[PDB]
This record gives structure tokens, sequence and C-alpha cells, in this order.
């Protein structure tokens, strides 16, 4: 899905 | 403890991957009303994005449940309820965030780096609401614009903070303002602008700003898939 700077 | 105290017990939780505990040493060193370093505010968002994206995370699967024991009464309950307490563990972890930026972090932010960090960390905890709201999402944009003002005029575009709102912001735009228009164009461009920049890029950052750019693009993929 869509990258934030918060997932992962 | 003391400041000193809190921030390497607050290194040592990270690594023992205890989320809470690092978030609980690092809201007291916030709570100590003076001005956080690099370090320190990146160790407290760090921290508070670990325990949120837990409930995040939470949340996304007992949603999904519910919405596939749909027709099975006693289940899509059970469910239900289920998301309804790991929402409210969620807007009780926003508003940590949301009232320690309000009170401590963007009034005594002295600099534009902090600002613009503060101020994009306002609008992410309320884009977190927003996922589970309402009306607060434009308030997730007037802190993200605010910052993307303060942004666009202080900082090269291949500074990490800076692409890493694009990104943000970007995400804000598709997903909560449902407009992949307004949001594939931002990261086309921030994305663009750091590119014909690559010279701007320092050690200290070119894996930060360059790994961001990466994640502009696969945004921007996608969303032509």
């Amino acid at each position: 899905a869509r990258k934030s700077t918060g997932g992962k | 403890m003391d400041k000193n105290e809190l921030v390497q017990k607050a290194k040592l939780a990270e690594q023992a991957e205890r989320y809470d505990d690092m978030a609980a040493c690092m809201k007291s060193v916030t709570e100590q009303g003076a001005e956080l370093s690099n370090e320190e505010r990146n160790l407290l968002s760090v921290a508070y994005k670990n325990v949120v994206g837990a409930r995040r995370s939470s949340w996304r699967v007992v949603s999904s449940i519910e919405q596939k024991t749909e027709g099975a009464e006693k289940k899509q309950q059970m469910a239900r309820e289920y998301r309804e307490k790991i929402e409210t563990e969620l807007r009780d972890i926003c508003n940590d965030v949301l009232s320690l930026l309000e009170k401590f972090l963007i009034p005594n932010a002295s600099q534009a780096e902090s600002k613009v960090f503060y101020l994009k960390m306002k609008g992410d905890y309320y884009r977190y609401l927003a996922e589970v709201a309402k009306g607060i999402v434009d308030q997730s944009q007037q802190a993200y614009q605010e910052a993307f003002e303060i942004s666009k005029k202080e900082m090269q575009p291949t500074h990490p903070i800076r692409l890493g709102l694009a990104l943000n912001f970007s995400v804000f735009y598709y997903e909560i303002l449902n407009s992949p228009e307004k949001a594939c164009s931002l990261a086309k461009t921030a994305f663009d602008e750091a590119i014909a920049e690559l010279d701007t890029l320092s050690e200290e950052s070119y894996k930060d700003s360059t790994l961001i750019m990466q994640l502009l693009r696969d945004n921007l993929t996608l969303w032509t898939s």
C-alpha cells in the first residue's frame, strides 16, 4: 500500500 | 530521573522494542519545558510512531473482520466492540502527542527546522484521527499547510524533513481528502525538485532523503496502477 513516514 | 537518564533509558527501550516505556521517558523529557535537541526529537517521534502504529495496525485488521462478518450478527458485534476499544486507545494516544505538541513543542520551537517538524507531526496525528472519525480533516490540513509553507521558504528540496512532509501531506490529500490529483502532483513535484538538486545532499542526510524520494515515486507509481 501507500507509504508514509509513519509505517514499517 | 534526569533529562540525560530518561534519554538513555529511551534508547534502551527502543532496542528492547518496548515502545510505551520509550514514549513515557521522552514524554517526561518533553514536559521539562526546555526545547528538545535533534536526537531527543527523533526519539520522541520514533517512540510515538510505534505506539500509535500498533493501534493503527490493530484497528485495520479488526475493522476488516468487522466488514467481512457482515451477515454474521454475533461475530460482527464482537468485532465492532473491540474495534471501538482499539479506537479509544488510539485517540488517547493521538491526543497525547497533540497536547504535547500544542503545549510544549510548537511554542518553544526556536528554529525553522523544529517548527516544520512539529507542525508536520501535528497533522500526522490529526490524519491518524481522520482515519478513525470527520471535519477534523481540516486541522490535519492547516498544520500541514503551515508546515509546507515554512518548509518551501527555509529548506532545500532535498531536506528529509521537507521531502518527508511532501510524502505525508500527499498521502493526506490522496487518502483523507480523497483527491489523487492533489496527491500525485504534490509528490511528483517534491520528487522532481529534489532530483534536480542532488548536489545539495549532505552525507548526514543523503540516505534519509534518497529513501524518502524512492517512497515518493513508489506512491506515484501505485497511484497509476
